[PDB]
């Protein structure tokens, strides 16, 4: 009884957990690089304000 | 008519190059790109401004340069130019014909983006689809003017359902009394991303059926260029909406694999340096996929309809990911596979219990098919709610501690499963299919179907199996 | 005015210059065909205009002009039994100059200018008048409409027209420094209208749904929201309010939704019974419709829009009840346009000052005394769609901090088919406190006490339930087991409804009441026989247990005479039982 109940229960939960903060982290490093990109522009823009 | 050609071009990065004294080029226009071999590519206007105009290319920029290049423009809006002629013709998605034969003599020339449909203007679809599978036929029914999704996995054979659902479709006008003509069925197939192995296999289908003539085919490969994925589609619908309110015929579009036109979105949206979404999707995803599921219906005072039934595969199986998730909200409905049904040799392996059909309430009922539809569909989801439930306690505790309510439970799933679900190739009308789901639920004692009243359970109930 | 040419063109936004001198939010006409904008941002001699209709096929160097005014609707009689865009225009008066497809472009009035009503005079010269009087009545749809002076308005009134027939441009009531009234009036959108107080709700909004009424109430000036995955029951369940509310009325809008929804409603309604003055039930109704494929930056004006009307329906006394078929829409065109705009985003890509609106839209609601004198109220009622069921998104924490109910779908209960999928655990009301002194005297004085009983008896149910499911249900004791199925009996015979039965769709409060007696009788009645012996599969034989799970299929004129009689059979069958 406790053989199928961690294998069909316990296991698949902590996998969806695990599933589920991995896209969570990514998605936030997703939207650093961005913001990276955007400062990088900026700070190329300043340059050519009075050459 | 004069053409204008613009030589200023200033910048070139990417699938992006800029015009400097452009300035009478309209916004979304097509324009027409040369370079110094004589090679044509094209390209489209995404940004317009008095210091230069932004032309994005429909394919590679290789070979282009600042001296030899020049762009000449097309249309100020990207036009089909359509025909009665077009049935039994293929086409390569970006308009061209590609069976060998000469190009087609356009009665007009429509605009592909389309329009929408005013709310007035529409009215309600009622008119019910016999496919010959129990349960869609039953349980999920189709609607002429419903747009009703396959959700399917990587190795299921979403392609199959869907061919042989376009095989067995009829409306059946004898349960209505309307008459006995029908009015004429056309098919507009197109594939975005599809390889050759399994285009074959539709070719062949079409061919064996005969139904070829009738049909209109966009196909677009897996190496022809990323922008012509997105046109395919909307080529199509405006064919199928031409066909269906100008000569009143009753079409039925499958679009195969949205989910390469989903990746072909994120490729065309990540080109241009845009704030991501959810998975690195782009965020107007909701309004591009509205603009492509909106366009089928029923117009007031028409005789046609445009009926659709998109596939889409799930990734990893995951009914969350941002492609089912936007394309559950927009839809009506969705027909979901299994793959536990699937392993076990069942065919076709579609789960009841995450299907759903929006339009079933008003397309069946008395006068439409019979009375007993919806109280017979209701009851029939409860007792295979429960069976499943008691079967999933089944497996963790063991087969002891179970009541005879509790087995009766479980033999109604077990027989349903078997007989009401897995078909094969057979085509069930809806009487055989609700005597079947009538003796499926006679092995339930009386007192259990609250769900029906009793008046039905006094007329049909009490009828054995027949699988003999 | 200001006129100006266009600069720059990407999307739905525009880029104008030359327009020295336009002011911030106004509303702006762009190009040669005359398409709708609105100021956003203004930077040295340019400015940046959104556009509410769509923008393919413009060029460069055409002229923009500034009409100095912002987004503005027009309130007076004729409203009601209409459908309206997202920038209120009539869209059965766009199809009969247009066509099956709606184009740009299209300029209509608001209100019809060609009928007559019928004028009747309240007010006579010498008599001084401030904001939010009454200056006359019209006849309606069975109501009577009350012609308002604007709330800006003060003055003396010098004459006033006789009764008769007039159109709604004449001029009714002329004022002493030359002002002249008329029977309608704008009003600008985004401005809340003034009222004298706000009071505290202490009456019921009845919806006609059992676990909404009887769990998780909502009073007549409060507010609701109701997340929930795709196919969960967010549009039946708000189609069902608007069907057999007792609000008087009902403003609906679909912002960013199917287009089939609206055909379903314009179909359905004018066959239907108004259930408090018997006429059609489309009289009382107002649609704001912009769909999935329209325009999206015309999304975020039609809420305006909509609540602007349910605003001035308040002001006449009437008690309206405002349902947003979708905010999560809104919140997208807002990331759109912040997107063009090159601002930051905060979370997710939304703008940060999302919270700001959603907040400032909310807030519209309550009960109030009017400008005139008279009392009426709001309640809105709103649908969150969070991306793949995730109830951490900013959109519904941002809405959770306002709204005074909370009703949480439940994708496990839908695919069960056990609609109307409300969970029960997750969801609360923080006006259950207050409306029961009206409980105690509209429908019963110990009503509060069988709520009470229900909702413990639910939540021993809940937490049995984790010990069944790995440990055997014939581990339970006799008391335990009738527990269990005593909470299986109110899930499927109290909380289930069906929206679609000829009966069930509506339930009143009283046979709600009988259900909860029969219910907690036959409990009692259950656990005094278990300890007399008897064994817990002879109970569930019972043949009363038919009895209440066929109650709520009884119409509402037949239930009286079926409850005596249950009452009646609970005890006989539990006293002949050994
Ligand atoms: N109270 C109810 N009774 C019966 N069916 C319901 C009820 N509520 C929802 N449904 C079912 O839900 C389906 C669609 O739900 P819907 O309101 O579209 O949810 P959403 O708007 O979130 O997609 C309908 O086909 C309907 O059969
Ligand atoms: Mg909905």
């Amino acid at each position: 009884r406790r053989v199928n109940a961690l294998e069909q229960v316990v296991i698949p939960g902590i996998r969806a957990q695990i599933r589920f903060i991995q896209q969570v982290l990514e998605q936030r490093e997703r939207e650093d690089t961005f913001r990276l990109k955007r400062i990088k522009g900026k700070i190329e823009a300043r340059e050519a304000e009075e050459e | 008519l004069l053409k204008k050609e613009y030589t200023g071009i200033t910048y070139i990065s990417g699938p992006l190059l800029f015009v400097e004294n452009a300035k009478d080029l309209a916004y979304g226009a097509i324009v027409d790109i040369k370079d110094g071999t004589g090679r044509v590519r094209g390209g489209q206007v995404i940004e317009v401004s008095e210091e230069y105009a932004v032309i994005q290319v429909f394919e590679e920029t290789t070979g282009l340069d600042l001296a030899t290049t020049s762009v000449s423009l097309v249309e100020d809006v990207a036009r089909l130019g359509v025909s009665k002629e077009m049935l039994g013709r293929r086409f390569n998605g970006i308009g061209k014909p590609i069976d060998g034969l000469p190009p087609i003599t356009p009665e007009k020339r429509l605009p592909i983006t389309g329009l929408p449909l005013n709310p007035v203007a529409r009215r309600k679809p009622e008119q019910f689809i016999q496919t010959g599978i129990s349960t869609i036929d039953v349980m999920n029914t189709l609607v002429r003017g419903q747009k009703l999704p396959i959700f399917s996995g990587s190795g299921l054979p979403a392609n199959e359902i869907a061919a042989q659902i376009a095989r067995q479709a009829t409306v059946r006008p004898d349960l209505s009394g309307e008459g006995e003509k029908e009015e004429p069925f056309a098919v507009v197939f197109a594939a975005m991303g599809i390889t050759q192995r399994e285009l074959s296999y539709f070719i062949q289908e079409f061919e064996r059926t005969g139904a070829l003539s009738r049909s209109v085919l966009f196909l677009n490969k897996a190496d022809d260029p990323t922008i012509e994925r997105i046109l395919t589609p909307r080529m199509a619908l405006t064919v199928a909406e031409y066909l269906a309110f100008e000569h009143d015929y009753h079409v039925l579009v499958i679009l195969t694999d949205m989910t390469n036109y989903c990746e072909a979105l994120r490729e065309i949206g990540a080109a241009r340096e845009e704030i991501p979404g959810r998975r690195g999707y782009p965020g107007y995803m909701y309004t591009d996929l509205a603009t492509i599921y909106e366009r089928a219906g029923v117009v007031e005072g028409k005789k046609g309809s445009v009926t659709q039934i998109p596939i889409l595969s799930m990734p990893d199986d995951d009914r969350t990911h941002p492609i089912p998730d936007l394309t559950g909200y927009i839809t009506e409905g969705q027909i979901q596979l299994s793959r536990e049904l699937h392993r076990k040799g069942i065919y076709p392996p579609i789960d009841p219990l995450p299907s759903l059909s929006r339009l079933m309430n008003n397309g069946v009922g008395k006068g439409k098919t019979r009375e007993d539809h919806k109280q017979v569909s209701d009851q029939l989801y409860s007792a295979y709610a429960n069976g499943v439930d008691i079967r999933k306690l089944v497996a963790i505790i063991g087969e002891d501690a179970l009541t005879e309510n509790d087995r009766r439970y479980l033999q109604f799933a077990d027989a349903f499963e078997r007989f009401f679900i897995n078909q094969g190739q057979q085509n069930r009308s809806i009487e055989e299919s609700l005597q079947i789901a009538w003796a499926l639920l006679s092995m339930l004692p009386q007192g259990e179907l609250k769900r029906i009243s009793k008046d039905h359970i006094g007329k049909y109930y009490g009828q054995k199996l027949e699988e003999i | 005015m200001i006129q100006g040419v266009i600069q720059k063109i990407a999307g739905p936004a525009v880029i104008a210059k030359g327009m020295l001198g336009a002011r911030m939010y106004d509303i702006c006409k762009v190009g040669e065909e005359g398409l709708v904008g609105e100021i956003i941002r203004l930077d040295g001699d340019t400015a940046f205009v959104q556009v509410y209709e769509d923008t393919s096929g413009l060029k460069v160097g055409e002229p923009v002009v500034s009409t100095g005014l912002p987004l503005a609707v027009e309130l007076g009689p004729g409203m009601l039994n209409g459908i309206y865009d997202g920038i209120q225009r009539p869209l059965e008066r766009i199809r009969e100059k247009t066509g099956i497809y709606i184009t740009r472009g299209v300029v209509v009035h608001a209100l019809d200018r060609e009928k007559k009503w019928a004028w009747t005079p309240m007010v006579k010269p010498g008599d001084e008048v401030r904001g939010g009087m009454v200056l006359g009545t019209v006849p309606e749809f069975g109501f009577t409409h009350k012609i308002l002076v604007p709330p800006d308005v003060r003055g003396r009134v010098k004459e006033v027209k006789p009764a008769g027939e007039y159109t709604v441009e004449e001029p009714v009531v002329v004022l002493e420094d030359g002002t002249e009234l008329k029977m309608y009036h704008t009003w600008p959108v985004r401005r809340a209208r003034p009222v004298q107080r706000k009071l505290d709700p202490n009456t019921p909004f009845l919806t006609g749904m059992r676990i909404l009424d009887v769990l998780f109430p909502v009073a007549m000036g409060g507010t609701a929201a109701i997340p929930g995955p795709f196919g969960s029951g967010k549009t039946v369940t708000q189609q069902s309010l608007a069907k057999w509310s007792n609000a008087d009325v009902v403003v609906y809008v679909g912002c960013g939704e199917r287009g089939n929804e609206m055909t379903d409603v314009l179909v359905e309604f004018p066959e239907l019974t108004d259930p408090k003055t018997g006429g059609p039930l489309m009289h009382r109704t107002v649609l704001i419709a912009n769909t999935s494929n329209m325009p999206v930056a015309a999304r975020e004006a039609s809420i305006y829009v909509g609540v602007t009307i349910a605003e001035y329906f308040r002001d006449q006394g009437f008690s309206v009840a405002l349902m947003a078929d979708s905010t999560s829409r809104w919140a997208e065109a807002l990331r759109e346009i912040s997107s063009r705009l090159e601002e930051m985003p905060a979370e997710e890509g939304y703008p940060p000052y999302l919270a700001a609106r959603l907040a400032a839209f909310y807030e519209r609601a309550g009960k109030v005394i009017t400008l005139g004198g008279e009392e009426g109220a709001v309640t809105i009622v709103g649908a969150v769609s969070p991306p793949g069921g995730d109830m951490s998104e900013p959109v519904t924490q941002s809405t959770l901090r306002i709204v005074g109910a909370f009703w949480r779908l439940d994708a496990s209960l839908a695919f069960r088919r056990h609609f109307p999928a409300i969970n029960w655990n997750g969801s609360y009301s923080l006006f259950t406190s207050a409306l029961d002194p009206w409980y105690r005297e509209n429908v019963a004085e110990d009503y509060p006490e069988l709520r009470d009983a229900i909702s413990e008896l639910l939540q021993r149910e809940a937490g049995l339930q984790e010990i069944v499911q790995l440990v055997g249900p014939d581990a339970l004791q006799d008391a335990e087991r009738l527990v269990i199925e005593v909470g299986r009996i109110i899930r499927e015979d109290f909380l289930q409804q069906n929206a679609y039965h000829e009966v069930d769709a509506y339930c009143s409060m009283k046979k709600a009441y009988g259900i909860m007696k029969m219910i907690l009788a036959f409990y009692k009645e259950a656990e005094a026989a278990i300890k007399r012996g008897v064994s817990i599969d002879e109970i569930l034989q019972l043949p009363v247990l038919e009895r209440i799970g066929r109650a709520r299929y009884v119409s509402e004129e037949e239930f009286p005479a079926y409850f005596e009689e249950a009452m009646k059979e609970i005890q006989g069958a539990f006293k002949a039982l050994a």
